[PDB]
């Protein structure tokens, strides 16, 4: 617990713009490539490495984690209310120290 | 009763939209990463572990999107004709229990 250190008010903790959008933007971006390649499936070879089925699943699985990687830093967004004890989601659930 | 140029496309395939899309992806990340910088102006120093992990997580996933963008064009052919003989450790990956 480190709240009596130097955290008077929620200055940095919390939100400050639209970061959630920047990340989600990647997901929608990849969807375009996934649907595009789907139209040229017949052109796909498959004897070079990745297949049409593998690429589809792999891609989605990639973009998914690729986006979260950006939200990771913004994870502190909810950390704001965390200061409250009434809720207690990551605190009561935590087990470190 | 021959219909010459009525409801047919033009420069829709020869131009290769796939390629234009692949490059549009990196654009989202390149520009997005810049945003995180402007906000990092908080104090402007060097120390940043919490942010490091998040920063490394993104680049770690990018390898999946980039590698998939090459195989897609290489397998589709018409999509694009390029390669990246750089190799990496992320290309191997690993899974436990």
């Amino acid at each position: 617990s480190m709240s009596q250190i130097m955290y008077n008010y929620p200055a940095m903790l919390g939100h400050a713009g639209d970061m959630a959008g920047y990340a989600g933007t990647l997901q929608s971006l990849g969807a375009e490539i996934a649907v595009e390649q789907a139209a040229l499936q017949s052109a796909w070879q498959g004897d070079t490495g990745i297949t049409y089925q593998a690429w589809q699943a792999q891609w989605n699985q990639a973009m998914e984690d690729l986006v979260r990687a950006y939200h990771a830093m913004s994870s502190t967004h909810e950390a704001n209310t965390m200061a409250m004890m009434a809720r207690d989601t990551a605190e009561a659930a935590k087990w470190g120290g | 009763m021959s219909l010459l140029d009525a409801h047919i496309p033009q420069l829709v395939a020869s131009q290769s939209a796939f390629a234009a899309k692949a490059g549009l992806m990196r654009h989202t990340i390149g520009q997005a990463e810049q945003a995180a910088m402007s906000a990092q102006a908080f104090h402007q120093g060097e120390s940043s572990a919490a942010f490091q992990a998040a920063h490394a997580r993104f680049v770690a996933a990018a390898a999946k999107v980039n590698t998939l963008l090459d195989v897609a064009q290489a397998n589709l052919g018409e999509a694009a004709g390029t390669y990246v003989a750089a190799d990496a450790a992320a290309a191997s990956t690993y899974t436990g229990f």
